[PDB]
C-alpha cells in the first residue's frame, strides 16, 4: 500500500482518542508509501513509563477494528522506544561463500531471539530479513495452462 | 490440476520455487564486503555497561554452533565512551584530591 | 548585567565520542542501484582518504533518519579510539566539515554528515529541529512551498549550515485505472481482477510452513522479469467465465500522477520538520534566533512548532530567573535564621 | 515455451478481421516451415511481430526526465548561455533503460541527468559530461 | 490498571463473537457518570437533523476540545455520517436480484488494494525506474456509489446501483432523537482530566 | 431489515461506514413482510409469504 | 473502445420494441459508414445520441 492509503486511516483512527493522556508533551505521526506508519506519543519526565504505556494500551483500542482488518494480521506494536540504538552485530567470514541474506537469516534465526531475551533489551531492528519460500511466477505460463494466480 | 486421464500439470513449470528473502527493503555492507546486523535498543531505565557484557556473553556462548564461514563483529558501539568517560573523572578526582 | 545579556544561551557542549552518522537521499524516482552506487563511493572515500580516524564504516541501503524507500541510505562511522587520535584535527567536528566539504563533489545525491549530540538519549544529531505546522488548515502544496522559501531563504543566511528537510521531496507516481464496465462485459468478473492485481505486484504471503524447526512464511509473487516498466501490466491474463484467458490491457490503462511518499502530523496537524546545524564558531541559541527572525516572513497560515532538545533549550532557558530568584531568596533568609538579624543578610547578599 | 528461439522463420498473413466477442481481441495467422516435426499442433509459443520502424528516434535517459505536478514529463536542459530551463515532452514508451521521446526534444540538447538536487530553471550553470550509463 | 485488565479479558475473548459484532467494535470505558459539564450544538432555524449535528461536531469541534488543556475525554449524542443505502423490493424482484447480490458487488467494487511498485525489489540487473502504482480505491461521493455494477450481459445491457436503491449519506443510527427547547440539537459530555483545575 | 454493515468508505479525510437495509416503507407492517423476494436455485423469485 | 473520438456521424433506425426481462433494457440500431475498414464487428463502444 502507498502512504495515501495510511494517511488519514490509520493515522487519523488513532490521533484523536491520543490526546488527553496524563501528562502529555507531544505527540508525533509518521506514515511511508513503502507501507509503514509510526506514531510516537512522549510525556514529561517523573512518570513511570509501564503505567504511560498501559494508559496508551486502554485508549487506542476504542478504534482497534475501526482500521483495515487485512493488516491486523501484523498486529499493531507497542514499544517503549527510547530514541536511538545501543550496538549492531554481525558480519561475513573473510572466506566469503555467503550473500547478503542468509546472513540476516542466520542472524534472525539463530542469535535472534537469544539476544533478546536476555536483560535490558527493550527494542530491536534487524537489517535484511529471514528466509521465505519465494515462489515466482510466469505470466505466459499461467496464460499457456489457463490459470490464474489466485 | 489434473485430468483424469493422467495428464497433470503441477507448480514445477508454471512458477520457480526458492528459499528467497522475505524483504528485500534494506540491506546493509561493512567495509564494503556484504553484511546484515541487527542494532538493539536499550530498555527504559537500564543500565548500559552489565547489558553490554550480557550481550557480549550470550554471543560467546553461542559463538562455536555458528558454521565456518561465519563470523561476528561490533561495527557500532558505545559503551567505550562511557567507560572512557568515568575512568577520566576519576582520574581528575584522584589528581584534585592530592593538588588539593 | 550587560556581560551577563551579552552572554549567547546553549544548551551540553558538543563532545566528540568517536561516532558519526552519514545520509543520502537520491533524487525521487531513483532506482536502489544509484543508491548504492554513491553509498559505496562515499565509503571508499571515508575508507582511503581518512584512515588517520575513522575505523570501520557500516552502510545501509533502503533506511536512514529521514524516511525509508529505495532513494534513502545511511551510514554509521565509528572511529579510531581516543589517543590514537591526538590532536583537534581528529576530532569529529573537523572531520565532519571536512567530509562535508568534500561531499559536495557528489553531484549525484544530497549527503549530509553530522554527529550526535552529547548525550545519545535526546536525539540523535546535533541543531535545533522545527515542524512548519498548518494551524489554518490550508493545502498541502502551500506548505512545502513555504519549506522551499524557508529553505531558499536558510541557504544564504551566515549562521545556519547543514540545513536539510527531514522528510522527502514528492514523487511521480502511477495510476492504474480498470474500465470495470468493458472488464465486467467481457465476461471476467472483478474480484479476479482484484486479487491477481494484488497477487502477481503486492507479494501476497499466503500460509506458514517449517524450515529446520522453525516457522517461517511462504509468499506469492511474479517474477522480476514481469514487473519492471507499465507496459508489462500488459503481460498479465484473467480468465474469464466462459474460460478463456484476456489480456490485462484489454480494459486497463494507467497515467501519471505526482504524489508525496513520506507525510508526518504534528499534534492532530500537519507539518514538516526541518534539521539543521548552527555554523561555527557561533552557539545555538543565537541560531535559534535566526531562524526566529527568519520563519517572521512566511506564508500565513502557518506556524513554527520546535520540538526535541531544541523545546528542552527553550524550557530550559525560560525556568531560569525563577530559579536564581528563589534560590539567592532562601539563601538570605536562612541566613538571617542562623545570624539573628536581617541588615548582616541585606549587606552580605551584595 | 522453454525460451529457446525456433531455429526457421516464416511469415504471416490476416485471416481473422473481426474481434472476438468474449476476448475482446484480434487473431492473425503465420505459417512455418517444419521439416523435422520439431513443432507439434496446440503448442503453446511466443511470436515476435515488427510494428514499424521509427528513422529519426530519440531517446532519453530515465535519470534526466521526471513527471510533475498532475502534468506531463518534464527534462531540464542548458541552453547555449548554459542557463538551465525545463521543457515538456511526450515520452511514454520505455526502451530498455531509455524513454523514446516523441516531441520536445531534439538531437544535440544537452539534458540534464546528474545534479538535479542543487539546480533550479533559470541558473548560470557549468557542465560536466556525467557517469550513468555504460556508454 | 482495571481498565486494562478488563480490556486484556474482552481482548482475549473477542474471537467468541460473532463477525458482524466484532466488526462494530467494542467500547471500553472507565466512566462512571460524572462531567466537567455539556456543552450542545442547537440548530434553531431547523435546517439541520440530529444527524448532521453530531457529524459537525464529529468533524469540526471534535479536535480542538480534545487539543485543549485539562479536558480528559467526552461523550457525543449520535454519531458521524454514513453512506445509507435503501433498497427498494420491487425493483430487486425487477431485475431478478437478491441483497446478498448486492453486498457482493460492494464488497467487489469498493476496495482499497495494494499494488507494489514498477522497480520494486529484487529487481533486474540495471533497472533506473520506480514508482508506487495506485491501483483501486474506496470511493468518495455518492455517484461513485450508485454507478456500483450489479449485472451486466455481454451484448452491453447493464444493471446499476442507482434504480434498484437509492444513496445518500445518513446517520449511522436512528435510536436517539433529542431536541433542545423544541429545536433540535446534538451535543457532547466533558470530563475532566485528571491533575487539572477546572475554571482555566 | 437489520441494517447489515458492509465495509468503509471515505469521506473528505474520514473513514465513514456504508450501511444496507431497505426502505422504510417496505417495513411497516406485517404484510410488508410479504413484500420481499428472494432467489431459488433455478433463478425465479419465489414471494416470502409462500 | 480506447475512448478516441471517431470522425463520421453515422444515422440511427429503430429495429427493436421488445424490452429484455434480464436486464430492463430495449435494443435501438444505427448505421455507421466504415470506408477504410478502421471498425470490427463485435467491439465494445459507447454511442452518443440526441434527444430534445
Amino acid at each position: 500500500a502507498s502512504a495515501e492509503t495510511v494517511q488519514d486511516t490509520v493515522v487519523q483512527v488513532i490521533e484523536q482518542q491520543m490526546n488527553g493522556i496524563d501528562n502529555l508533551r507531544y505527540i508525533s505521526s509518521e506514515s511511508n508509501s513503502d507501507g509503514s506508519m509510526t506514531i510516537t506519543v512522549t510525556f514529561e519526565q517523573g512518570t513511570d513509563p509501564d503505567i504511560a504505556q498501559v494508559q496508551v494500551q486502554n485508549k487506542l483500542q476504542l478504534a482497534t477494528p475501526l482500521l483495515p482488518q487485512e493488516v491486523q494480521r501484523q498486529g499493531i506494536r507497542v514499544t517503549k522506544a527510547v530514541k536511538n540504538f545501543l550496538m549492531v552485530v554481525g558480519v561475513v567470514s573473510t572466506d566469503g561463500s555467503m550473500t547478503k541474506e542468509d546472513l540476516s537469516n542466520y542472524i534472525v534465526s539463530n542469535i535472534q531471539d537469544p539476544l533478546s531475551r536476555t536483560k535490558g533489551v527493550g527494542d530491536f531492528q534487524v537489517f535484511g530479513s529471514q528466509y521465505s519460500m519465494r515462489i515466482w511466477l510466469d505470466p505466459a505460463k499461467l496464460n499457456s495452462y489457463q490459470l490464474t494466480p489466485g | 490440476k489434473v485430468n483424469p486421464d493422467g495428464s497433470q500439470v503441477r507448480l514445477k513449470d508454471v512458477a520457480d520455487v526458492g528459499l528467497g528473502g522475505q524483504d528485500y527493503s534494506i540491506n546493509a555492507q561493512f567495509n564494503g564486503s556484504p553484511a546484515s546486523g541487527i542494532a538493539i535498543k536499550l530498555a527504559t531505565g537500564a543500565n548500559a555497561l552489565d547489558t553490554a557484557k550480557a550481550i557480549r556473553q550470550t554471543i560467546a556462548n553461542l559463538e562455536p554452533f555458528m558454521p565456518q564461514g561465519m563470523k561476528v563483529v561490533y561495527p557500532y558501539d558505545t559503551t567505550p565512551v562511557v567507560s572512557a568517560s568515568i575512568h577520566e573523572v576519576v582520574k581528575t578526582l584522584g589528581e584534585a584530591i592530592l593538588l588539593v | 548585567i550587560w556581560m551577563f545579556t551579552r552572554i549567547p544561551t546553549a544548551f551540553l557542549p558538543d563532545e566528540d565520542q568517536g561516532v558519526l552518522f552519514a545520509q543520502v537521499q537520491t533524487p525521487p524516482g531513483s532506482s536502489a542501484e544509484r543508491t548504492q552506487v554513491v553509498v559505496d563511493s562515499m565509503r571508499e572515500y571515508l575508507l582511503e582518504k581518512e584512515s588517520s580516524s575513522v575505523s570501520s564504516v557500516f552502510t545501509v541501503t533502503g533506511f536512514n533518519f529521514a524516511g525509508r524507500g529505495q532513494s534513502s541510505g545511511m551510514a554509521f562511522i565509528m572511529l579510531k579510539p581516543w589517543e590514537e587520535r591526538p590532536g583537534g584535527e581528529n576530532s569529529v567536528f573537523e572531520l565532519a566539515k571536512r567530509a562535508q566539504m568534500h561531499f559536495f563533489s557528489f553531484k549525484d545525491a544530497m549527503v549530509f554528515a553530522f554527529a550526535p549530540p552529547s548525550v545519545l538519549e535526546l536525539g540523535n544529531a546535533t541543531g535545533f529541529d522545527l515542524f512548519l505546522q498548518d494551524q489554518a488548515g490550508v493545502g498541502h502544496e502551500v506548505l512545502l512551498q513555504a519549506r522551499n522559501k524557508f529553505l531558499m531563504l536558510a541557504a544564504q543566511n551566515p549562521a545556519l549550515q547543514r540545513v536539510r528537510p527531514n522528510g522527502m521531496s514528492d514523487e511521480p507516481q502511477y495510476k492504474l485505472e480498470i474500465d470495470d464496465e468493458k472488464a465486467s462485459a467481457l465476461g471476467v468478473s472483478l474480484a479476479d481482477i482484484n486479487s491477481t492485481v494484488s497477487i502477481a505486484w503486492g507479494s501476497s504471503y499466503v500460509n506458514d510452513f517449517i524450515d529446520r524447526g522453525r516457522v517461517k512464511r511462504v509468499y506469492l509473487q511474479g517474477r522480476p522479469d514481469a514487473r519492471m516498466n507499465p507496459d508489462d501490466l500488459s503481460k498479465w491474463y484473467v480468465r474469464n467465465d466462459k474460460g478463456e484467458m484476456v489480456p490485462f490491457n484489454a480494459f486497463a490503462t494507467g497515467k501519471w500522477e505526482y504524489g508525496s511518499p513520506k507525510l508526518e502530523r504534528y499534534n492532530g496537524v500537519p507539518a514538516m520538520e526541518i534539521l539543521g546545524e548552527p555554523a561555527p564558531g557561533l552557539s545555538s541559541g543565537d541560531a535559534m534566533a535566526a531562524v526566529e527572525e527568519i520563519v517572521k516572513q512566511l506564508p500565513k497560515g502557518v506556524g513554527y512548532s520546535w520540538t526535541g532538545l531544541s523545546y528542552e533549550e527553550r524550557l530550559s532557558g525560560s525556568q531560569a530567573p525563577a530559579l536564581y530568584a528563589l534560590s539567592l531568596l532562601v539563601v538570605f533568609l536562612c541566613l538571617a535564621a542562623l545570624y539573628e538579624s536581617w541588615s548582616i543578610p541585606f549587606s552580605v547578599m551584595l | 515455451e522453454d525460451g529457446s528461439q525456433y531455429p526457421l522463420e516464416g511469415r504471416l498473413e490476416f485471416s481473422e478481421v473481426s474481434v472476438d466477442e468474449g476476448t475482446g481481441s484480434v487473431t492473425i495467422r503465420a505459417v512455418f516451415p517444419n521439416p523435422n516435426n520439431e513443432l507439434l499442433p496446440g503448442m503453446f509459443v511466443h511470436a515476435q511481430l515488427q510494428e514499424g520502424v521509427k528513422q529519426k528516434a530519440i531517446l532519453a535517459p530515465q535519470q534526466g526526465v521526471t513527471r510533475d505536478l498532475k502534468g506531463q514529463a518534464t527534462a531540464l536542459v542548458v541552453n547555449a548561455q548554459n542557463k538551465v530551463e525545463l521543457r515538456v515532452i511526450k515520452a511514454d514508451r520505455v526502451i530498455g533503460d531509455k524513454w523514446l521521446v516523441t516531441e520536445g526534444l531534439n538531437a544535440g540538447d544537452k539534458i540534464i541527468t546528474e545534479g538535479l538536487q542543487f539546480v533550479q530553471p533559470g541558473v548560470e550553470v557549468k557542465t560536466v559530461p556525467a557517469k550513468n550509463v555504460a556508454s | 490498571i482495571a481498565q486494562v485488565q478488563v480490556q486484556n479479558k474482552l481482548q482475549l475473548a473477542t474471537p467468541l463473537l460473532p463477525q458482524e459484532v466484532q466488526r462494530q467494535g467494542i467500547r471500553v470505558t472507565k466512566a462512571v457518570k460524572n462531567f466537567l459539564m455539556v456543552v450542545g450544538v442547537v440548530s434553531t432555524d431547523g435546517s439541520m437533523t440530529k444527524e448532521d449535528l453530531s457529524n459537525y461536531i464529529v468533524s469540526n469541534i471534535q479536535d480542538p476540545l480534545s487539543r485543549t488543556k485539562g479536558v480528559g475525554d467526552f461523550q457525543v449524542f449520535g454519531s458521524q455520517y454514513s453512506m445509507r443505502i435503501w433498497l427498494d423490493p420491487a425493483k430487486l424482484n425487477s431485475y431478478q436480484l437478491t441483497p446478498g447480490d448486492v453486498s457482493s458487488a460492494i464488497q467487489a467494487q469498493n476496495v482499497q488494494i495494494s499494488s507494489g511498485q514498477l522497480g520494486g525489489l529484487p529487481a533486474v540487473k540495471g533497472q533506473q525506474l520506480n514508482a508506487t502504482i495506485i491501483g483501486k480505491t474506496r470511493l468518495q461521493t455518492a455517484e461513485q456509489f450508485e454507478n456500483i455494477l450489479l449485472k451486466v450481459n455481454p451484448d452491453g445491457s447493464q444493471v446499476r446501483l442507482k434504480d434498484v436503491a437509492d444513496v445518500g449519506l445518513g446517520g449511522q443510527d436512528y435510536s436517539i432523537n433529542a431536541q433542545f427547547n423544541g429545536s433540535p440539537a446534538s451535543g457532547i459530555a466533558i470530563k475532566l482530566a485528571t491533575g487539572a483545575n477546572a475554571l482555566d
